[PDB]
């Protein structure tokens, strides 16, 4: 009864397995991971295009988000780690479309 | 001049610096007169790019 | 406990060391030079041990003799179940997957391609943009 | 292989990393930010200025100044919509099920 | 209704978030097995270290009880150490979730008397290690800020570089032994600042006349020298 | 009143010792550039 | 000063002097003042001592303060030079500038003056750090040039370093204002459970 | 922002919306909804914010610390917001 | 218990180490010039060091040299007494307080933004499945 906060949660699980078994050089466990990253969920399939051509506030919103939660640069030429992050800006701004975030912490 | 002379008299990459024992030299500097301030006895010169 | 990526460490690490694994795909195998075929597209006709054995599960778990794992992976079975049809909906309804859908390229054209030029990373602006100076 | 690295070389383990299946941009590593003091300092200048609580919540902005965005993700666009519909179609990829669209991609990128 | 269903795909999916979550739920999913951080890793106290101190290895002594199991660092590290990265580094030097040694003070007047006397900051009893992404974050911060202080000068990346180590060795939670290691680039900075000095303003002396055996031998090259 | 019945100044912050220096041959604490032969 | 600890029986007292009859409702209700009585003396010695450190800790910060010769937002120092008065107050709550009137190597000598000061008394965490040393790199621009045009050329920085200049001091004021209400609060609770221990001290029973 | 104002907005919200009926109170009842959602929002916050910045740190660490073994991590978290919601919308 | 220590070492000699020493050393003694050059510089008026001078130009801030009953033994020190200044305010940090803990602004800055956005993403969601809730709640 709490599917986005759900997904949410295993979706950041999976990305921790996915660098601790490229860490400890685990393809296995890797693959394992990225095939276990909720890709059949119809909201942020339909939200990836979106984002793939929003602008202005809301990317900078979303990109806030993402950066706070993985601020590490991924290698430009890693289609799955490209692919991983695609999706989890996609949920994002799923979320943000719905109920906008509220980033600063003056606020009322 | 060293640049130039390193580079071939040709353009040269962007923020390119010159630094000995960690210290960065002025463009409009002396070599030797840098050398002799910042690494005294050790001439080994580094070429970097500095975007920071 | 450690299965030891040499055994006999003195000696195999100098003339046979392990290189970094690839993982985007097998690498040992031909490739492919045509896409998957598309499958059938799914309905709601499918779910029938799905929904029965999440009903029975959920009962006995109500009662107290079935456990948690097992309504998870019931119900997680179910739901993939529903999703499968909802994925489809929104790749035959929404327009900006079509072309996804009917995309096609080559290993030639792959390889011919000049776009790698482009994938350097920018660069973050200045700190005193911030103060506006 | 894999010698401990003692403390003293740290410093350089963070900005050149060992190599791994999944490796970051080691040359984008010092491009790295995400500031904490964005919207205290924001709004303590717009408080210097005159603004008021309200107002100032009003005209804060989030932080562009943060990691910049991978040009992946606008060169190999309809590559990177495929291979998703693909993984949502056949169960993330398994058994080798988008190794047609992975492969595409990975030559784009690395072209040998 | 069951709590967090499609939350556990770790678990649905025998996905292990690590070696030691693989070999607990027995998914055999890493080639390697796991070799389990000993507890005297995992946590522990602050010690002593220096050998020209008599309470040598023992744990430091704080107002508040606390337990003296000390952690331990390796020592003797096995030679095949396949994750390189940071995240296994710092665990043979510190704890990942902090020293066992944090206050719980029944009083606030406590807490107020301890901090006046140098005995405890929050900074360094409550906290954890730092990750790589957030010491580079930091170093990144720090390093724009110098450069927009000033561009033109010499000691700019040996400042940001004592800052570096200070983060890479956890000064927060290990201050002596941070400094013990950026005291270093302090000090380079130091000479930096006296050469930057001297070359803007003009100082320079007399140097004495070429000495008459400067060179050992003489077949031997004199390298001149700036 | 009792609250002024003991101020100079204040406990030291931090305090810095001479075996926090670092000393050694092989002891990288005191590497920083390569010093010529 | 303290007192003596009090006296203990040279003969060992067991259990010889236990009750041998469970207590009465006045013991019952006696107990329960008593358990009151000391959770009041700890809120009160709680309060007491938080006073007590904190006035002493801020005491000896303000002599020490005093003693190295600094000075705040708030210039409350009379050891300071006329000069060095005016650079501070208009660093603080002025415009830094040069005047027409000095040469320009003077005019160099007094930027010089004005950034090692502001740079002694901002450090690389201070918010207005970066905006002062911009405007005073802005004048080591423009020494050669004149206020008029000066201005056009620093409104743009002044305008920041101003603002968080701003922001400083009213964040000052306001902790200031929030820790005097906070301060007569407290004392006025802990007044308060004063008068209740003197009620229940005056109720007490026993000997 | 407190538990007692967000009862009532919640109040004011079945309220309004046995007012407009079944039909039309996606369309007039947003404010409300929305100022109903924030309150929540801020309590959900104030009561679970310890485990979601618990979950954070795991997440940060990889789940190697002591208390991110297990799935206590989660089901902490899910089980405040559970909470929270049964004393709330109810 | 330190002072008046026993021989906790050997003493010995290797065999065959050399000592560089005649058999005259104890009557050989050390001798500098400095003394006799000082005389002589004092006597044919040659150029004396600075250190002679008190005050010191080496520094823009007033100097004044100390001498230990010698002017080759001298140390300068500062006359000025230096005004320091803080461009900060008064108030506004209690250190020993933990603020990660306490609820508002410098407690969420005290705390980081990823923080604060991490729980504001988490609100997002919540919001979400409470919509939900709500709507097919109402819908009844
Ligand atoms: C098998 C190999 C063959 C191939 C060869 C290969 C090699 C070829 C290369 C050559 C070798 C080079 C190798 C590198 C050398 C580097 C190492 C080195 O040299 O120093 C190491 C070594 C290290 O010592 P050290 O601890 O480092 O101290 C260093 C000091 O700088 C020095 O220490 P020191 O100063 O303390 O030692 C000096 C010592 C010795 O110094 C001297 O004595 C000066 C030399 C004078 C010689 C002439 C006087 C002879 C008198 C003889 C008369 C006796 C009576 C006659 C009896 C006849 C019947 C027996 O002084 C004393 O011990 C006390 C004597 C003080 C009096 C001296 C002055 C008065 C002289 C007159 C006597 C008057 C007495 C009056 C008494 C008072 C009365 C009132 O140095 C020495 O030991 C120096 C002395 C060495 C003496 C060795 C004894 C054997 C000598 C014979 C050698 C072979 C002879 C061959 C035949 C020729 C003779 C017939
Ligand atoms: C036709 C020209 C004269 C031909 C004869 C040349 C003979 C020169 C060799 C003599 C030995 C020189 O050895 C050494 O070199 C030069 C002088 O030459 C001096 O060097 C020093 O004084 C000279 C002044 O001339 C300076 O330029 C030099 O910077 C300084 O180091 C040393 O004090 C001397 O010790
Ligand atoms: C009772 C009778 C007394 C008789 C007195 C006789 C006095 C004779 C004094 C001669 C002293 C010469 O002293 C020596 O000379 C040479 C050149 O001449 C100097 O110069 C030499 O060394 C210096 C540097 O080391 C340089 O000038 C140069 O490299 C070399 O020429 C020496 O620095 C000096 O030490």
């Amino acid at each position: 009864s709490s599917p986005h906060m759900d997904r949410l949660l295993g979706d950041l699980k999976l990305l921790a397995a996915y660098d601790s078994a490229a860490g400890w050089q685990e393809p296995k466990a890797m693959e394992s991971a990225f095939q276990s990253l909720s890709w059949d969920d119809a909201d942020v399939l339909k939200a990836l295009p979106q984002y793939l051509n929003c602008r202005g506030e809301q990317k900078r919103r979303v990109d806030f988000a993402y950066a706070a939660l993985c601020p590490r640069p991924v290698d430009e030429k890693d289609p799955k780690q490209t692919l991983m992050s695609l999706w989890m800006k996609a949920r994002l701004f799923s979320y943000d479309q719905k109920h906008p975030f509220v980033l600063s912490p003056f606020a009322a | 001049q060293l640049k130039a002379q390193i580079y071939g008299g040709k353009a040269a990459p962007e923020n390119v610096k010159v630094a000995c024992r960690g210290r960065v030299f002025e463009d409009a500097d002396n070599v030797a007169m840098a050398v002799r301030a910042f690494c005294k006895r050790d001439p080994r010169l580094l070429l970097f790019q500095d975007n920071l | 406990v450690r299965n030891q990526r040499y055994p006999a460490s003195p000696v195999q690490e100098i003339f046979l060391p392990e290189p970094v694994p690839f993982v985007q795909f097998d690498q040992t195998a031909p490739s492919p030079n045509s896409p998957p075929a598309p499958l059938p597209s799914p309905s709601l006709s499918q779910c029938e041990e799905q929904k029965d054995r999440y009903r029975d599960i959920s009962s006995m778990f109500h009662r107290g003799v079935a456990g948690a794992e097992q309504v998870r992976e019931a119900y997680n079975s179910m739901a993939k179940c529903f999703r499968r049809v909802s994925v489809a909906e929104v790749l035959e309804s929404d327009p900006a997957f079509r072309q996804a859908r009917n995309f096609t390229m080559d290993l030639k054209q792959a390889e011919d391609d000049q776009r790698y030029k482009q994938l350097q990373y920018g660069r973050v602006p200045s700190i005193l943009t911030k103060y506006h100076l | 292989a894999a010698s401990t690295i003692p403390i003293s070389q740290w410093p350089s383990l963070l900005y050149a990393p060992p190599s791994s299946p999944a490796n970051p941009a080691v040359e984008a590593l010092p491009e790295m930010q995400f500031d904490d003091l964005h919207y205290p300092r924001q709004m303590l200048l717009c408080r210097g200025a005159g603004y008021s609580l309200e107002q100032c919540n009003r005209m804060a902005q989030p932080d562009a100044r943060v990691t910049p965005e991978n040009p992946a993700e606008k060169l190999l666009k309809e590559e990177a919509v495929a291979a998703i519909a693909c993984l949502s179609q056949r169960e993330g990829g398994k058994d080798e099920q988008c190794r047609y669209y992975i492969e595409r991609m990975y030559k784009l990128a690395n072209k040998e | 209704s069951i709590l967090g269903a499609e939350a556990f795909p770790e678990l649905l999916s025998k996905v292990p978030l690590n070696p030691q979550m693989d070999e607990d739920k027995h998914f055999n999913k890493y080639k390697w097995g796991n070799e389990p951080i000993p507890v005297n890793r995992r946590t522990g106290s602050r010690m002593n270290s220096s050998i020209y101190d008599n309470r040598n290895h023992e744990a430091v002594r704080h107002p508040w009880s606390t337990d003296a199991r000390t952690f331990h660092p390796n020592d003797n590290p096995e030679a095949d150490r396949i994750n390189t990265q940071y995240s296994n580094m710092v665990s043979d030097s510190f704890p990942e979730g902090g020293f066992s040694d944090a206050p719980r003070f029944s009083s606030n007047w406590e807490r107020l008397l301890a901090y006046h006397h140098g005995l405890y900051s929050p900074e360094k009893f409550n906290s954890t290690t730092k990750t790589a992404d957030e010491i580079r974050l930091a170093v990144n911060d720090f390093a724009a800020k110098v450069h927009a202080d000033d561009p033109k000068n010499a000691c700019k990346y040996l400042m940001i570089e004592e800052f570096k180590c200070l983060q890479s060795a956890q000064a927060r939670i290990d201050p002596q032994g941070a400094a013990t290691k950026c005291v270093k680039w302090f000090n380079e900075w130091r000479q930096c600042a006296w050469d930057q000095e001297k070359m803007v303003k003009g100082y320079n002396y007399i140097e004495d006349r070429r000495a008459r055996k400067h060179k050992p031998y003489i077949g031997a090259p004199d390298l001149q020298y700036s | 009143s009792y609250l002024n019945h003991g101020q100079n100044g204040i406990p030291p912050s931090v305090t810095w010792n001479f075996n926090a220096m670092p000393y050694g041959k092989e002891n990288p604490d005191t590497k920083t550039f390569p010093i010529p032969d | 000063t303290a007192l003596p600890p009090p006296p203990s029986a040279n003969v060992a007292v067991s259990f010889t002097a236990a009750p041998a009859e469970p207590l009465s409702r006045g013991e019952v209700k006696a107990a329960s003042l008593k358990l009151e009585l000391q959770n009041i003396e700890r809120e009160l010695k709680d309060w007491w001592m938080s006073r007590k450190i904190l006035r002493d800790r801020n005491i000896g910060l303000f002599n020490l303060l005093q003693h190295h010769n600094f000075a705040g937002l708030s210039v409350n120092n009379a050891k300071l030079s006329d000069s060095q008065r005016v650079m501070w107050t208009d660093l603080v709550q002025g415009k830094p500038d040069v005047e027409d009137k000095l040469s320009v190597d003077a005019r160099e000598m007094k930027v010089d003056m004005y950034e090692k000061l502001f740079k002694q008394a901002a450090d690389l965490e201070n918010p207005c750090r970066m905006p002062g040393v911009a405007y005073l790199r802005c004048l080591r621009d423009t020494l050669t040039e004149t206020q008029s045009a000066r201005r056009s050329s620093c409104l743009n920085a002044f305008s920041s370093f101003d603002a968080c200049r701003t922001g400083l001091l009213k964040q000052q004021s306001a902790a200031v204002e929030n820790s005097l209400v906070r301060q007569n609060m407290a004392d006025v609770r802990a007044k308060a459970l004063f008068e209740r221990r003197a009620v229940l001290l005056d109720l007490v029973e026993g000997k | 922002m407190s538990v007692f104002e967000a009862r009532s907005s919640f109040l004011d919200l079945e309220q309004c919306a046995r007012a407009a009926g079944p039909q039309r109170w996606e369309a007039e009842c947003q404010g409300v909804r929305q100022r109903a959602l924030q309150a929540a929002a801020d309590v959900m916050s104030r009561e679970c914010g310890a485990y979601g910045d618990s979950f954070f740190q795991c997440y940060r660490h990889g789940f190697r610390l002591e208390a991110c073994q297990g799935e206590k991590a989660t089901m902490q978290l899910l089980r405040c917001q559970r909470m929270v919601a049964d004393r709330l919308v109810p | 218990s330190m002072d008046h220590g026993m021989q906790y070492s050997s003493i010995y000699w290797e065999t065959s180490h050399r000592t560089y020493l005649p058999f005259w050393a104890s009557l050989t003694q050390k001798f500098s010039w400095k003394i006799m050059d000082d005389q002589i510089r004092s006597f044919l008026r040659l150029p004396k060091p600075v250190t002679t001078e008190p005050f010191v130009f080496s520094s823009g801030s007033p100097y004044i040299r100390r001498y230990f009953g010698d002017a080759d033994i001298s140390v300068p020190v500062p006359l000025h007494a230096p005004a320091h200044f803080a461009f900060v305010p008064t108030g506004t940090v209690s250190p020993w307080e933990e603020t990660g803990m306490e609820t508002g602004p410098q407690g969420a800055a005290a705390r980081g933004a990823a923080a604060t956005a991490f729980r504001a993403v988490l609100e997002s969601a919540w919001k979400c499945d409470i919509d939900e809730q709500i709507k097919e709640k109402l819908h009844s």
